[PDB]
């Protein structure tokens, strides 16, 4: 029942590292060394593993826990992995009507550019992107089930 | 006449479904074969049955899929649909997980940050215990004084932020003072916000005299 489901969730949960599951075609968020971005199947994947944090109230970075690097997105649209955290690595997470996260760019946010996921596992570009696409929506996994 | 064979592999690239508990998840396995092949399905390598989970689930032969409404944590698991007519029978297994989400502001642990006490000279610790989907954001205040008053004309209280989370902040929910003195003697509160809301909670620093 309700009363007997089980299912962790301690206090600071949400400083552990993550995985950023997009639901579009199953894909975890991944950053390379080289600084490209894109999805992966793989869970065992060593540049899966993120870790979230709010510099501002609702404004996060998502780094990488194997390089140090920090997602981002420039002017383009285009995500990248950056070594340094600048303005175009803080994200504002929110959470849609399905219990999904999104997250767009700050910098572009009246764009409304999110992070995205295309079913080949190819980032999708700010541009296009939009409150609707299955591509948008994530769900921040344990790194482990 | 021929054995089965599945119609449509793309929709089943996917090894890995993760969803919002609470929400409702769908499998399906298009298949093809003569006769018409049947289909079954299987949880964790074993007949699943609809009294395996409360409001057990629903089959769409038209769709050769499954569907269970409401998934809770324990639906967890493997899910087998098992495609077959008299000349043979394949299968294809998907893994389900499961993830409890929650819009709601921060949630403090009771108890935390709790009462200290120490000498003038003394170092001690306050600490905050946050539960919060949404990433939080904590910041440790001391109510202050302002021309000698604790209030301003406004009834507001003066507070100065000591620290709060960042890349610069180390241990954003531990507070630690060193070298303490008695004008350190107060309350100390950790106030967490998240996009959707905010939580305070305080405890109050005894400073004693040396001896």
């Amino acid at each position: 029942t309700a009363l007997t489901e089980k299912f962790n969730l301690p206090p600071g949960n949400y400083k552990k590292p993550k995985l950023l599951y997009c639901s579009n075609g199953g894909h975890f968020l991944r950053i390379l060394p080289d600084g490209t971005v894109d999805g992966t199947r793989d869970r065992s994947d060593q540049h899966i593993q993120l870790q979230l944090s709010a510099e501002s109230v609702g404004e996060v970075y998502i780094k990488s826990t194997e390089t140090g690097q920090y997602l981002a997105m420039d002017t383009d649209g285009l995500l990248y992995g950056s070594q340094t955290p600048n303005e175009e690595c803080l994200f504002l997470e929110r959470l849609e009507e399905n219990h999904y996260n999104t997250y767009i760019s700050k910098k572009h946010a009246e764009k409304n550019w999110f992070v995205g996921l295309k079913k080949n596992g190819s980032c999708k570009r700010g541009p296009r992107t939009h409150y609707g696409q299955k591509a948008i929506l994530f769900l921040p996994l344990p790194v482990s089930s | 006449k021929r054995a089965p064979y599945w119609t449509n592999t793309e929709k089943m690239e996917k090894r890995l479904h993760a969803v919002p508990a609470a929400n409702t998840v769908k499998f399906r396995c298009p298949a093809g074969g003569n006769p018409m092949p049947t289909m079954r399905w299987l949880k964790n390598g074993k007949e699943f049955k609809q009294e395996h989970r409360i409001g057990g689930y629903k089959v769409r032969n038209q769709h050769w899929s499954l569907i269970m409404e409401s998934v809770v944590p324990s639906d967890k698991g493997n899910y087998t649909c098992v495609v077959e007519n008299e000349y043979g029978s394949i299968n294809h297994t998907y893994h389900l997980d499961v993830v409890e989400r929650s819009r709601h502001r921060p949630i403090l642990q009771a108890g935390l940050p709790a009462n200290a006490s120490t000498v003038v000279g003394g170092d001690v610790e306050f600490v905050c215990k946050v539960y919060s989907d949404a990433q939080p954001h904590i910041q440790w205040i001391k109510h202050v004084e302002k021309n000698g008053s604790k209030y301003g004309p406004d009834g507001l209280p003066y507070l100065k932020v000591l620290k709060h989370s960042g890349i610069n902040s180390s241990n954003a929910e531990v507070l630690a003072l060193f070298n303490v003195t008695e004008a350190d003697a107060g309350e100390y509160i950790c106030k967490v916000s998240n996009y959707i809301g905010q939580a305070n909670q305080s405890a109050w620093l005894t400073v004693l005299p040396k001896q």
